């Protein structure tokens, strides 16, 4: 669905690129090894160390109308 | 097949940074045409950047869409 | 071709068999060796050559007759005469079963040691054409989830063959334990599944190249039609492959040549246009538009395919076969990866061809077309076939692929040898280890792994004379604990001052650095 | 607030694997919504389909944005 | 300088070039450090004066302030201040030094001498205040963590610094033996209330109304 490149600066230097290939799947199942994923990016890239940072967002709260919203502000 | 692709990504670089000075200056505008069908648009920090539901570390970046399509008349 | 002689490389430097009008330029770490020289009482007017280098031998295709030599090509092993053109082979089970592909479309296994041809199958009843060959490209290898069995590529016009139940190694016991109904009754338990590229390949398959990445079979056929590449790769629900990536024919119409080294697909166009792309996703990453290589081979000292990802981009010095100005005239040239720097150029004849070697192979084979020096028969015209072979026995030029391919024990032997530096040696293999070191975190198993690591890393650096060198690379080190960060910065610090005891203090950045790491050194302690 | 994150599920949960700058990334990523604003994957039509008192079928959107490092020299 | 006995006024000056690369590789630096922070220290004695106790502390910034403060023998200085009566003042500087097993040694061997409950007043009375109060809080978390490692709870038990003690161990996620001591040898309230706030302070809190033997349990299956 989108398909990226970001430049790779080394002291303000184009050192290399990233291009970067998003994709996305439609599936009822969700499940994945992190063990898997952690592999796959040591051995497509071949770099040395791994991290995983964790994001999640919870929506506490939306403003609800008595109709489908047109208006912007929320 | 030698100038369509040389010539084209030089023109490409001359856009962006001509959107980057633009940007920079003070002055935002409209995503720039740099085809009939492709749109370029320099999101920064005060305008919405679709990549944040995928990557919450993009925020100056260029989005490239297809022009907004209008109805047809009779 | 009948007439075989086999020389050594003593020959070498005793007489040669070339066409004049041969320029060379470029440095003379290069030696060119003269091992197999095949004469033929009759001299073909446009010989359709091919060889092939595996680990289990050489093979040479003439028009009909096939020469089987053994890798280092100085014994016969076996040599056949077909009534059809030969148009691809394959080498399997040590090479003791040859797979002989006719432009009839049979197939002939045959027994290396016995001559005895077991097999003969029509596998397409269809002979295209007698004058263009049916089969494209014969890809063995070995199944990993059946002991003994290989699974077979045959790239045909029309699609391609998945050959599987290749239960080789039984059939050479039945031939050894003497039982020829069984070893018929294995050969009848081979399972050919033909898969259509028809579909997607209008105009038929030319290349296929087959890999292992990413827990899957990438099976990459470029061809000319409605889609020049085609990514088949094996159902894990079904038993076959299904298509998982289609480029079409619009910018690059199809791929003549294949060569998958690791992560990187060098694709040749249909324009003679080499270029280097990723195999994951199969995007852009480099064109070589400028040189025309008609064939290009990859040649490095192969230790582990894992050797190529942690020493950068210098792995392959390539062997190109570029379309010089002169139209009975081709160049071979030897480029650095990608900058192109010419290593080294050599002239070659119209009839000429790169071995297609395997990623075992250490040496660069070229089959070379030698006309006899008669004014009444054309330079075209090919009278003798001679495989050369480019030995870079000088050094500096196998050290290249001797220090990427991390092969230091190789490389200490190579630079005693000749009195190189055998320091810079144990300087790449701390890198190395240091990395390794960065292979291990903070875990209640890993312990002994980087505990073992740290004692190699010591006694490299002992083995290591340049002080500063040592400094740096302890400064730069990845240490997993606070303990042995600790000692050894104060090891560091240590020997940066027994030096200065005697030079007047030197002032040295070393000293600067690890000054400033043990200012650090506690405030981390302290902080986190 | 421990309480409100832990009674709600998320709308989109990231695992980002990456080494030392962040330029080289692998995102896996699973959201409950659609997260592409210029495409919209099929859903099934609840129009004959379920309208009783089982719930409603929903398809999880995952999406794994990977790259490839190509080296300026 | 310090041949005119300005301990001082070398202090001061030493201060001021300790930011340069180039003056810290003097012969007289390291030597000039060594000095300057004993005489003070070995002219005082107890009772420590408010004066001699700010000149200790100044001594001690200046094992702080002093970036080769690897090259000098804390060993000595930790003993002066212990003829000053300053166990806290010691381990500063014993702390402070670049050897892990040295260290390791001369602080296991030091901290089984002297009462941790005094340190520990002493860390709150004069280490909290001035610049010394973000090293008090490292000193005070090496004392907890060989207090518990050495099942010395007993010491602090009677004491305020025991609920300390208790929050030491949620910080550093070594609450095993501390648990443990609680519920062998002391009153299981103590320890069904700090599993508790345990698992109230890692996201999986433990229902309320439940017995502390129940409690004990759930702690001990969640250790496997």
């Amino acid at each position: 669905c989108w398909l990226g490149a970001e430049l790779i600066t080394t002291n303000n230097s184009i050192t290399g690129i990233v291009l970067y290939v998003v994709s996305c799947k439609a599936d009822k199942n969700y499940s994945v090894n992190l063990e898997n994923l952690k592999n796959l990016h040591k051995k497509r890239h071949h770099l040395s160390t791994v991290t995983s940072k964790g994001f999640a967002q919870y929506e506490l709260f939306k403003s609800s109308a008595l109709d489908d919203t047109i208006t912007a502000s929320q | 097949m030698w100038e369509r692709l040389n010539c084209a990504a030089e023109d490409f670089y001359s856009r962006l940074l001509q959107k980057f000075n633009e940007e920079k200056k003070g002055i935002r505008k409209d995503p720039f045409l740099y085809e009939a069908d492709v749109q370029v648009q320099l999101i920064s920090k005060g305008q919405p950047n679709p990549l944040k539901n995928i990557l919450n570390e993009n925020d100056i970046v260029f989005i490239v869409e297809k022009v907004p399509l209008e109805k047809e008349e009779t | 071709w009948n007439d075989i002689e086999l020389l050594t490389n003593d020959d070498t430097g005793s007489g040669y068999l070339s066409v004049g009008s041969r320029k060379e330029h470029g440095t003379a770490l290069y030696q060119v060796d003269l091992l197999v020289k095949i004469s033929s009482e009759k001299a073909s007017l446009n010989p359709k050559i091919q060889a092939c280098s595996l680990s289990d031998g050489f093979i040479i295709v003439a028009d009909q007759s096939v020469i089987l030599l053994d890798s280092i090509c100085r014994s016969l092993q076996l040599h056949l005469v077909f009534d059809t053109e030969v148009d691809v082979v394959g080498l399997c089970q040590e090479g003791k079963f040859l797979l002989v592909g006719e432009r009839s479309g049979n197939l002939h296994l045959i027994h290396v040691t016995s001559k005895q041809t077991l097999l003969t199958n029509a596998f397409v009843q269809k002979a295209n054409d007698e004058n263009r060959r049916t089969y494209q490209n014969l890809v063995i290898e070995k199944d990993g989830s059946n002991e003994g069995t290989y699974y077979m590529l045959l790239l045909t016009y029309s699609g391609f063959f998945c050959i599987t139940n290749l239960q080789l190694l039984k059939i050479q016991q039945a031939i050894e334990n003497v039982d020829f109904s069984t070893a018929k009754k294995l050969q009848g338990q081979i399972k050919s599944s033909f898969i259509s590229t028809e579909n997607y390949h209008t105009l038929g398959c030319l290349s296929l190249v087959a890999g292992d990445l990413a827990s899957e079979v990438p099976v990459i056929i470029g061809g000319t039609g409605n889609c020049a590449f085609s990514k088949w790769e094996p159902d894990s629900s079904k038993k076959g492959m299904t298509v998982k990536n289609l480029i079409d024919a619009e910018i690059i119409k199809g791929a003549k040549k294949f060569q998958l080294i690791d992560n990187l697909l060098f694709v040749l166009d249909t324009d003679n246009v080499l270029s280097l792309w990723d195999i994951y996703t199969l995007t852009p990453v480099w064109n070589w538009p400028s040189l025309h290589v008609e064939e290009f081979l990859l040649t490095t000292e192969a230790d582990s395919p894992s050797s190529v990802t942690w020493q950068g981009i210098t792995n392959l010095k390539l062997i190109a076969l570029t379309a010089s100005a002169n139209k009975k005239m081709k160049n071979l040239m030897v480029y650095s990866l990608p900058t192109m720097e010419i290593l080294y150029s050599l002239e070659v004849s119209s009839v000429s061809s790169l071995v297609q070697t395997g990623i075992s192979t250490d040496t660069i084979y070229l089959l070379e077309g030698v006309c006899k020096n008669d004014p009444k028969l054309s330079e075209d015209s090919v009278s003798v076939l001679v495989l050369r072979c480019l030995t870079e026995a000088l050094p500096e030029n196998r050290l290249s692929r001797l220090l990427h391919k991390h092969r230091f024990a190789e490389a200490e032997s190579f630079a005693i040898q000749f009195g190189l530096d055998v320091e810079l040696v144990y300087k790449v293999k701390s890198n190395h280890i240091l990395e390794k070191l960065a292979l291990s975190s903070v875990d209640a198993s890993e312990q002994t792994e980087w505990q073992q690591l740290v004692d190699d890393a010591k006694e490299n650096l002992h083995k290591i004379q340049d002080d500063e060198f040592v400094v740096n690379y302890c400064l730069k080190a990845q240490w997993i604990t606070y303990e042995t960060t600790q000692e050894m910065l104060n090891y560091a610090k240590t020997r940066l001052l027994k030096k200065e005891d005697k030079t007047a203090l030197i002032y040295s950045d070393g000293l600067k650095e690890v000054l400033r790491a043990h200012a650090k050194l506690t405030t981390f302690y302290g902080a986190f | 607030v421990k309480n409100l994150y832990q009674s709600e599920k998320p709308q989109k949960w990231r695992v980002e694997i990456y080494s030392g700058q962040k330029k080289i990334k692998t995102v896996w990523q699973l959201s409950d919504s659609s997260p592409i604003d210029h495409l919209n994957f099929h859903k099934p039509d609840f129009s004959e389909l379920t309208l009783n008192g089982s719930l409603e079928e929903r398809i999880f959107f995952t999406n794994m944005v990977t790259c490839s490092q190509v080296h300026f020299k | 300088l310090l041949g005119f006995n300005m301990i001082p006024y070398l202090r001061k000056v030493l201060k001021a070039i300790s930011s340069i690369h180039s003056l810290w590789q003097v012969p007289y630096f390291s030597k000039a450090w060594q000095r300057v922070i004993q005489i003070p220290l070995l002219s005082a004695s107890c009772p420590l004066s408010p004066d001699q106790l700010s000149d200790c502390s100044e001594s001690l910034i200046a094992v702080l302030e002093c970036p080769v403060s690897g090259d000098l023998d804390l060993i000595g200085v930790a003993r002066q201040y212990i003829q000053l009566e300053l166990p806290a003042f010691a381990l500063a500087c014993l702390m402070l030094m670049p050897h892990s097993e040295k260290r390791h040694q001369q602080i296991k061997n030091f901290l089984g001498s002297c009462d941790p409950q005094v340190i520990l007043k002493q860390l709150e009375e004069h280490m909290n205040t001035g610049q010394l109060a973000g090293f008090s809080h490292q000193i005070r978390s090496l004392i907890l963590n060989n207090i518990i490692n050495k099942k010395e709870f007993g010491i602090l038990a009677k004491t305020k610094y025991f609920q300390m003690l208790k929050m030491h161990a949620m910080n550093t996620n070594n609450i095993t033996e501390l648990v443990n001591y609680l519920a062998n040898d002391l009153s299981l309230d103590e320890a069904s209330v700090l599993i508790t706030e345990y698992s109230k302070h890692c996201g999986k809190p433990v229902p309320p109304d439940t017995a502390p033997c129940e409690i004990l349990k759930m702690f001990l299956s969640g250790l496997s």
